RNA sequence: CGAAGGUGUGCUGUGAGGCAUGCUGGAGGUAUCAGAAGUGCGAAUGCUGACAUAAGUAACGAUAAAGCGGGUGAAAAGCCCGCUCGCCGGAAGACCAAGGGUUCCUGUCCAACGUUAAUCGGGGCAGGGUGAGUCGACCCCUAAGGCGAGGCCGAAAGGCG
RNA sequence: UAAGGUGAUAUGAACCGUUAUAACCGGCGAUUUCCGAAUGGGGAAACCCAGUGUGUUUCGACACACUAUCAUUAACUGAAUCCAUAGGUUAAUGAGGCGAACCGGGGGAACUGAAACAUCUAAGUACCCCGAGGAAAAGAAAUCAACCGAGAUUCCCCCAGUAGCGGCGAGCGAACGGGGAGCAGCCCAGAGCCUGAAUCAGUGUGUGUGUUAGUGGAAGCGUCUGGAAAGGCGCGCGAUACAGGGUGACAGCCCCGUACACAAAAAUGCACAUGCUGUGAGCUCGAUGAGUAGGGCGGGACACGUGGUAUCCUGUCUGAAUAUGGGGGGACCAUCCUCCAAGGCUAAAUACUCCUGACUGACCGAUAGUGAACCAGUACCGUGAGGGAAAGGCGAAAAGAAC
């Protein structure tokens, strides 16, 4: 079939990337809710 | 109990019991059903009741002679072996020395 | 350290000039099969460290 | 401030080798000192052909605690428990029993 | 011009391989494991001035290191640059 | 926004009561206009988002006094 | 000279129960009396961890097909070589952009992995292997569309431009 | 400060060092590539591309400094037009982001309970957003009181679940006044006076006392079992040290510390004295903060909710006396009492603990304690926000089994 995950790096870095988390002020709180619980995979940039 | 209020699974359907949380107080790593808070324990007893208790305790020590009376008892140097050997040759074992 | 502790910077110019090359010869013999001693590297690195310390002061 | 050091003649207080005498060889600050010829424990070396380690049994000394031994002063021939004092501007250790300054 | 601190700090080792010896013996080429921040206009300017060898071209690349499974730990080695550097005709380094 | 540039008025909320006194939220917007007001100490005009009350206020006091409180308040003219 | 815990053996009350010693066990524990209880379990298709039956039973994942002689090996149906047979040949042949990230080659090992055996491996370990003026990315310029100094408009967030 | 060290996983290697430059040790200055407010533009964050200037220059490339944006000040070239203004172009100072809790400003919700639900409750509760701080908000009479009075807010206990509010249903809930911690009052709305006069220190000093390393610091031996004394038996000893932990099992006197008493070259805090970058007290005169109190209209806060409702904040419309005066005293007048907004400031009593040091537990021992006693926000599962585990034990010392 045509399954759910169809992978693309140039879409993933623009959707769930760090510079995607950049401009949205409601996303700065998301980064500040991952740093302040201390995860290793902060965002899915590589 | 740190997690979230999400169910494990939906209620009806698969053949198990109606689970409710990952903080379930009958589960492993669950909660405690009647956990108690940081509290106090001091009761209150009266002025009259406390002084009556003191007058009650000041009687069997007389009737059993575990209270003894001495006028002067001290030492003239800050040294503990002097009181140790004073109690030694006074021949007492467990003393409560109340000064004036 | 007490030799270099007084020294002038014009000495340190030629001293660094030979010193980095002595570190390089030392490390290329650490690469090849002649150096069987394992302390001169740690010597020469702190040797460059102790003069790069004083190069700010003078 | 080391009450027992690396190059002294020391007596074992208690344990298996109580009362016996011997010299310390070298020292570890985890609370263990090598004292020579005291506790001969077994070891079974594995024979490797590298560096010519042929194996065989080796009876080696065992390390032992600093707080299980005390110094062996020939001025008493007994248990001397070292103290400290200052002479001539340096820490000099003396003997708290029989009052001999170690020099 | 290029300064002697970089000129001395840029090389790291000569490499050894069954692949390396063939380019040694056929084409008068050296096989250098170099640091990662090396450029072709600088490796040549180091080995020309220092070792007194006539050189013209450098063919860089990057070897990437593998993942080695240390029991219940996992680890991956480091980026290190290689360089196949062909010397001009008439020099043999010892 | 609604920068009432004389008196500083602001949309406050409140209620919308029914006649069974059922209530919902609302707003209370202030009256504004956009006046090209005429001043004498510079002999030209100046744009202003005055309120309804501020138009009474300005001709009561003066215009140079409004410039004086304004440029020291910080917000422009 | 042997405590808790475990284990058995007599013996004792109306019962919750109590008593000591045989064995393992190798540092701990309790009297009478009063004081605080996260205080007693079979059941909640309850929770987490281990073990049964069904049962050494159905299956071993394309009905394209294998047979024999030699090597290596502690034993070869599957490994290497040899030569008979078969199957695709607009694919199951020969390459790249996607995506994965040593799966690539060279020695060595068979414990888990492989739906069987297993010397073989895409498995474990170690060592080598990715060379550009011309070929792909940056690079000069844009399309949809994103941001957008000032600017306008929203309670702040901001919304457009 | 001292004979030991080159961190651990986890052992070999060339080693330093023994009477003081071996290393852990506290303070002081210097080193800190790139990403991130990222700030020279750009970007799919750890990548790419440039400029001006000072540099040398084996004509060959490198070194370093600089440069966003607005907030506010000066300049200089300053449009439609001559003066005027927008507007750029610099230079200087300031601001960006960061994280537990408490505070306080703009908004603002539901299941629920009423055994139904709509007024109401849940509640100004959860949550968004903004700000200044280690405190913040207030605060020094248009208060309260009954014709006796008390004299600002803040903050704890009462009067009390009472007089009120309420489909007078569910429930909401004060004050006057008393008892406590703490109590400090002040200057602006100036024409002329003393001339640098208290005041606050942001500062000049050092002291007291910390603080960031330290130092000394008491006092037992023989024997009975045991593999092992710390045990069992004797006779001792120190106690302004019987807090604890460790060493082959239960120790005051084997090790560290414990009582006590000292230590700082540098740097710093809190209380002090002293001219300081700027202080104007005190003293006579006065004036007494205008689109402002009020009123009408719809809401919200006051315990006040299809009211007899005081009072205060404002969206909108009209708005006077001004000390002879103006307000309030639970509608309203009359009579007395009390006090002067429209301009601000101010210590402590008050809350919380990501973070630092100690001490304590009728707290729990690996399904109990945070989720994590072990490399836990990890392997893993979800494209993403986000959710999230199982899992400790040889030994006295590994001496870990030569052959
Ligand atoms: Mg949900
Ligand atoms: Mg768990
Ligand atoms: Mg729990
Ligand atoms: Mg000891
Ligand atoms: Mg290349
Ligand atoms: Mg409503
Ligand atoms: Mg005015
Ligand atoms: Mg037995
Ligand atoms: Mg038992
Ligand atoms: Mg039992
Ligand atoms: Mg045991
Ligand atoms: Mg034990
Ligand atoms: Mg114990
Ligand atoms: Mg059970
Ligand atoms: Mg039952
Ligand atoms: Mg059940
Ligand atoms: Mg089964
Ligand atoms: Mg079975
Ligand atoms: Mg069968
Ligand atoms: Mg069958
Ligand atoms: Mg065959
Ligand atoms: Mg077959
Ligand atoms: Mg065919
Ligand atoms: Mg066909
Ligand atoms: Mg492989
Ligand atoms: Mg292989
Ligand atoms: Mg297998
Ligand atoms: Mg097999
Ligand atoms: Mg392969
Ligand atoms: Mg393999
Ligand atoms: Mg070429
Ligand atoms: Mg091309
Ligand atoms: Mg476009
Ligand atoms: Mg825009
Ligand atoms: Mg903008
Ligand atoms: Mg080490
Ligand atoms: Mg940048
Ligand atoms: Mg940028
Ligand atoms: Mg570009
Ligand atoms: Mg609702
Ligand atoms: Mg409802
Ligand atoms: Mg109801
Ligand atoms: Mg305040
Ligand atoms: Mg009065
Ligand atoms: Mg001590
Ligand atoms: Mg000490
Ligand atoms: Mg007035
Ligand atoms: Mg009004
Ligand atoms: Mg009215
Ligand atoms: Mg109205
Ligand atoms: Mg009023
Ligand atoms: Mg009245
Ligand atoms: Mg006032
Ligand atoms: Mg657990
Ligand atoms: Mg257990
Ligand atoms: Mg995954």
């Amino acid at each position: 079939m045509k399954r759910t995950f169809q992978p693309s790096v140039l879409k993933r870095n623009r959707s769930h990337g760090f510079r995607a988390r950049m401009a949205t002020k409601n996303g700065r709180q998301v980064l500040a809710r991952r740093r302040a619980k201390g995860r290793a995979r902060l965002t899915v940039s590589k | 109990v740190t997690g979230s209020g999400k169910k494990p699974w939906r209620q009806k359907g698969t053949g198990r019991a109606r689970s409710g949380s990952i903080k379930s107080p009958i589960w492993r790593s669950g909660g405690v059903t009647f956990a108690a808070r940081p509290q106090d324990h001091s009761q209150k007893v009266n002025k009259k009741m406390y002084r009556g208790a003191l007058k009650s305790i000041l009687s069997e020590l007389v009737r059993q002679d575990r209270l003894i009376v001495v006028e002067k008892f001290s030492v003239e140097a800050p040294k503990t072996k002097l009181l140790a050997q004073k109690l030694k040759d006074m021949a007492l074992e467990d003393v409560l020395i109340i000064t004036g | 350290a007490k030799e270099l502790r007084e020294k002038s910077v014009e000495e340190l110019n030629t001293e660094l000039l030979n010193l980095l090359r002595e570190q390089f010869n030392l490390r290329m013999q650490a690469a090849s099969g002649q150096l069987q001693q394992s302390h001169l590297l740690k010597q020469v690195r702190r040797d460059v460290a102790r003069v790069k310390t004083l190069l700010n002061e003078k | 401030a080391a009450k027992i050091r690396r190059d002294d003649e020391v007596i074992v207080l208690t344990g298996k080798d109580k009362g016996k005498r011997g010299k310390v060889k070298n020292v570890l600050s985890s609370g263990k000192v090598i004292v020579e010829g005291i506790n001969l424990v077994k070891k079974h070396q594995k024979p490797v052909p590298a560096l010519n380690q042929p194996g065989g049994i080796v009876e080696k000394e065992a390390a032992i605690q600093v707080s299980n031994v005390a110094i062996f002063n020939a001025a008493t021939g007994k248990a001397d428990r070292v103290g400290f004092r200052f002479e001539d501007g340096k820490k000099v250790r003396f003997f708290k029993s029989n009052s001999e300054t170690i020099k | 011009m290029i300064r002697e601190e970089r000129l001395l700090k840029v090389l790291r080792a000569p490499h050894v391989s069954e692949k390396a010896s063939t380019a040694m013996e056929k084409s008068n080429t050296i096989v250098l494991k170099v640091a990662k921040d090396a450029t072709k206009a600088e490796i040549k300017a180091a080995v020309q001035k220092l070792f007194e060898v006539e050189v013209e071209v450098v063919n860089t690349l990057v070897v990437k290191g593998k993942v080695k499974r240390h029991g219940q730990r996992i680890g991956r080695r480091s980026d290190w640059k290689k360089a196949y550097v062909t010397l001009k005709e008439g020099q043999n380094l010892d | 926004s609604r920068v009432c540039q004389v008196t500083g008025k602001r949309p406050v909320t409140g209620n919308n009561r029914s006649h069974a006194l059922n209530a919902t939220k609302r707003r209370f917007l202030p009256n504004l206009h956009s006046h090209r007001f005429w001043v004498e100490s510079e002999k030209r005009f100046v744009t202003l988002r005055v309120s309804a009350k501020g138009m009474r206020v300005i001709d009561k006091k003066g215009i140079d006094t409004v410039l004086a409180e304004l440029r020291a308040r910080g917000e422009k003219y």
